[PDB]
């Protein structure tokens, strides 16, 4: 049971990290946008 | 007790004196004060 | 048959306030184990809050720990026992810290690294053999509390939030020169980093 | 009947409080609160803010507590009159 | 562990069989015309054999326990791995929730 | 392991060994160095070729056994317990127990320790050790420590350790520090007068 | 204070190693086995005293940066029959690699060398080691060794202060409860 | 029937334990 659960957890973590990575790239794009917006209230 | 040192000042830079509900001793919390002077002042306060 | 006082569902609640399936038996057993773990967590927290000296002393009334990490905020760590604003990050950190403290005894490190020794802290053994310094690589050699670490983490989170909001306002209010911020990918529980840039609207290249 | 029932329930409350105090001393407080004197059915004295890091809180049962479970008595200090706090 | 399962099955089967045999034999005993003479003797033999077999099987199975028996209740548990995995799953669920909320806000933006 | 240098500075003059230590404390206050605790060194001697054991407070649980030019074993404190107990096949030598006890002053990443090798009950001499924890490589800080000693100590600044004399890029080590302590002890003993 | 080590020694044939290990893991604290390889060298001083001081130095060949261990174990203190354990004075000191040269320059002369391969389990204070002694083939050749005998060696040991003895009673009870799979008894070193 | 001396698998050899302890002590057949 231990091996199974550990593998499951690790796979989950890998997926999570890659997500963190993808979400971070999206965040970078948005941070480069919103900040550069003309707007000027 | 938030007692201020100087008249023109904000929330920080004022002596925050607390009382431990379990012990009763006085504990002072200054932002940038060194820990040795802090415990010395704590002892001097708890004495009198 | 669930043991008494382990019945119902319990979940520790940590909040920051700017004021003042399958097998049935499995569910019962897991709920009781989680209740026991949360009870141990809160017992350790209350003991460290009461019997350990620290700045800005804290208040424990029945099952709630009210602390002032900063002079202008309140941290409430209260155990909620149902007996039939929540920051899950701090609860997860509490659970992992308690599990680490539990694993400390079963730690593989402290288990006679060499052979026929005394079975204790092989890092400290190597430090004593290699003549380590008084405080450097010794001093306390891990001697903190769950409450202290949790408070430090909460303070860091608040500071980060504060800086973020401040820059946002600066970005919304002041629009003439520019403002930019690129938060780092990897952070820590007691640290973070940004990259502020102040360019112009049209001349990005030269105004660097 | 009322006198007997009242005496019994007040004595039961007395140690329901004594048991709670010893449980608090065991787990959380840890010598931060102490038991000065406990008389079963007469009074129970709890001391807080000890001299190390004194005051007592007595849970008396005297004569007839006609008005209420004998209003508690903070014997040593007799705290000052704070309208909001002394009522609680 | 299917070995233990098969053992139990055989046990139950043999027991039921022997009980039925005894029933039939006593029914033929009260019978006014016991036509099953040799048949009855065969049944008796079978029942005896069954009981002997059951006894032997039981003794062997009991030893099986003694070989692993020690009285000690055994400490080693999977509590560590289980707790870790539970924590991980809860964390992933929280992440999914946050992602869904952000997606919903983006949908709202598009809806105007 | 941070490059270190130890030398004997004459207490000299009519200034009492202890008063000379007070003058050294005044010089350390002038540097702005602040006390960071206390340090105690004690030694055990065994006539046999030649066995010396030096232990320094800064390293709390280690006991160093040095065999002259032969290798130094850095071992846990139990080592002292064991040598004492076995004793029968160990030379008792004499009361050569040499100890230097003095304050530790920390100046920006340099720890300076000035102490009086008190022989037995009577003080005689003075040992100064400047340790640079950031500098793990010997020779690179043989130069740094000579410069720092010329800066404070001024006159009577030494010529640097024998391991410093040896030309290697090898990391310095608490071992060489114990070696220096040993040579220092040897110097007061032979010095006599 | 001095450290006394309680030792109960018994043997297991290899064909029962599997079963023994299984039972051991099941009863012992929830850990994986540590799989330890240790090379031990014995050095003796031929002093004026008839008895020669014997110091054993062990280096882990399976791990990196693990300090050599010097252990001194004196004469047995066994007296009463109501303990069933070898109580001996134990001094254990972690040491640097130069230890070999230090000891030979100090006079200590190397005696024999035996590598040991086996598993380590701990139950509370108690530590159970099932190991096999491989008589080194060629003292220089740690690589080549000779299994001394087919049977592995099971040792149950508790090293505690002399005043403590409840732990030794616990060790005796635990060995007795391991009797159905295998027998651990106090065997005198003599013959 | 009847019953004889049949312990289920004997895994202990006393002569082997004695030899092992003696070797650990006097280094027999180890040099």
């Amino acid at each position: 049971r231990n091996q199974q659960l550990r593998t499951l957890q690790e796979e989950c973590d890998r997926k999570l990290i890659t997500l963190r990575d993808e979400i971070s790239i999206d965040l970078y794009e948005l941070e480069e946008e919103y900040y550069s917006s003309s707007s000027s209230l | 007790l938030v007692v201020p040192i100087l008249e023109p000042c904000g929330n920080s830079e004022c002596l925050h004196i607390f009382v431990d509900l379990h012990s009763g001793m006085f504990q002072l919390m200054l932002y940038g004060l060194d820990q040795a002077t802090l415990d010395d002042m704590e002892k001097s306060v708890n004495d009198d | 048959q669930i043991p008494s006082d382990l019945e119902g569902s319990a979940y520790i609640k940590v909040s920051i306030q700017k004021q003042a399936g399958s097998p049935h038996w499995q569910t019962k057993l897991e709920a009781a184990q989680n209740v026991l773990l949360c009870k141990e967590i809160f017992a350790q927290l209350s003991r460290e809050a009461v019997q350990i000296k620290s700045q800005v002393p804290h208040i424990v009334v029945k099952n709630q720990i009210i602390s002032q990490p900063f002079p202008s905020l309140q941290l409430s760590i209260s155990l909620c026992h149902s007996s039939n604003d929540h920051l899950y990050v701090l609860e997860h950190n509490l659970h992992l810290l308690i599990r680490e403290f539990h694993k400390q005894t079963l730690s593989s490190i402290m288990m006679p690294h060499p052979a026929s020794a005394p079975f204790g802290h092989k890092r400290m053994r190597l430090s004593g053999p290699q003549a380590f310094d008084k405080n450097e690589i010794n001093s306390l050699q891990s001697s903190e509390g769950l409450l202290e670490k949790i408070i430090k983490q909460a303070k860091h989170i608040f500071l980060r939030s504060r800086a973020a909001a401040t820059i946002d306002s600066l970005a919304s209010r002041i629009e003439d020169p520019q403002i930019q911020a690129h938060w780092s990918n990897i952070n820590d529980v007691y640290e973070s980093s940004v990259k502020v840039l102040i360019t112009s609207q049209g001349y990005e290249q030269i105004c660097k | 009947m009322y006198n007997c029932l009242h005496s019994f329930c007040l004595s039961l409350q007395l140690e329901v409080l004594h048991s709670q105090t010893l449980m608090l001393i065991r787990e959380r407080w840890g010598d931060l609160v102490q038991v000065e004197r406990y008389h079963a059915g007469k009074c129970l004295s709890l001391s807080v803010w000890n001299q190390q890091v004194v005051h007592k809180v007595t849970i008396k049962i005297d004569e007839n507590d006609v008005s209420k479970p004998l209003q508690i008595f903070h014997d040593p200090p007799l705290p000052a009159s704070d309208s909001k706090l002394v009522e609680r | 562990l299917a070995n233990e399962r098969l053992r139990a099955l055989e046990d139950i089967e043999r027991e039921i069989g022997a009980i039925l045999q005894n029933a039939g034999t006593v029914i033929l005993e009260l019978s006014k015309e016991k036509t099953n003479e040799r048949l009855l003797d065969r049944q008796a033999a079978a029942f005896t054999a069954s009981v002997q077999h059951v006894e032997a099987e039981l003794s062997a199975q009991i030893r099986y326990l003694t070989q692993v028996a020690t009285g000690q209740p055994h400490e080693g548990s999977s509590y560590s791995s289980r707790k870790d995995c539970q924590m991980a799953l809860k964390r992933v669920d929280y992440a999914r929730l946050k992602l869904s909320d952000v997606a919903r806000t983006c949908e709202q933006m598009l809806e105007n | 392991m941070g490059v270190t240098c130890v030398s004997q500075m004459p207490v000299a003059e009519g200034k009492s060994v202890q008063q000379t230590v007070e003058l050294l404390t005044r010089k350390l206050e002038m540097l702005g160095a602040e006390k960071q605790g206390t340090f105690c060194v004690d030694c055990e001697t065994y006539h046999t070729k030649l066995m010396y054991v030096m232990h320094n407070s800064e390293y709390p649980l280690s006991c160093f056994a040095l065999f002259e030019n032969g290798p130094c074993l850095i071992a846990d404190t139990n080592f002292d317990v064991l040598m004492v107990k076995l004793k029968g096949f160990f030379q008792s030598a004499k009361a050569s127990k040499i100890e230097t006890r003095g304050t530790r002053y920390q100046y920006c990443d340099f720890l300076v320790k000035v102490g009086t090798v008190t022989m037995g009950p009577s003080a005689r001499g003075i040992s100064v050790e400047v340790e640079y924890g950031p500098c793990v490589v010997a020779s690179d800080c043989w130069s740094l420590l000579l410069e720092f000693l010329q800066s404070f100590l001024g006159s009577h600044t030494p010529g640097a350790p024998a391991v410093f004399g040896n030309r290697h890029d090898a990391v310095y080590g608490p071992a060489d520090t114990m070696v220096q302590y040993m040579e220092l002890f040897n110097k007061i003993r032979k010095q006599q007068q | 204070i001095n450290m006394m080590e309680y030792l109960l020694q018994g043997s297991v044939l290899d064909h029962s190693l599997e079963s023994l290990i299984h039972r051991l893991r099941g009863l012992c604290d929830n850990m994986e086995p540590e799989t330890f390889l240790d090379h031990e060298m014995v050095f003796l001083l031929k002093g004026q005293q008839a008895s020669p001081f014997v110091l054993r130095a062990r280096r882990s060949m399976d791990r990196a940066g693990a300090p050599w261990h010097l252990r001194y174990l004196g004469q047995p203190e066994m007296g009463d029959k109501n303990r069933h354990a070898l109580v001996r004075n134990c001094v254990d000191i972690a040491t640097s690699e130069n230890l070999t040269d230090f000891l030979m320059e100090m006079g200590f002369r190397m005696d024999h060398e035996f590598v040991a391969k086996g598993h380590l389990f701990r139950k509370g204070i108690m530590k159970i080691m099932v190991y096999k002694i491989f008589r080194i083939l060629v003292p220089g050749n740690t690589d080549s060794t000779e299994a001394l005998s087919l049977s592995y060696l099971v040792e149950l040991s508790v090293v505690a202060p002399a005043g403590q003895d409840m732990v030794s009673d616990d060790m005796k009870n635990f060995a007795e409860q391991l009797k159905p799979l295998v027998h651990l008894e106090k065997i005198d070193p003599k013959r | 029937e009847s019953g004889g001396l049949r312990p289920n698998k004997q895994t202990f050899n006393p002569t082997d334990t004695n030899a092992l302890v003696a070797a650990v002590a006097f280094g027999k057949g180890l040099s």
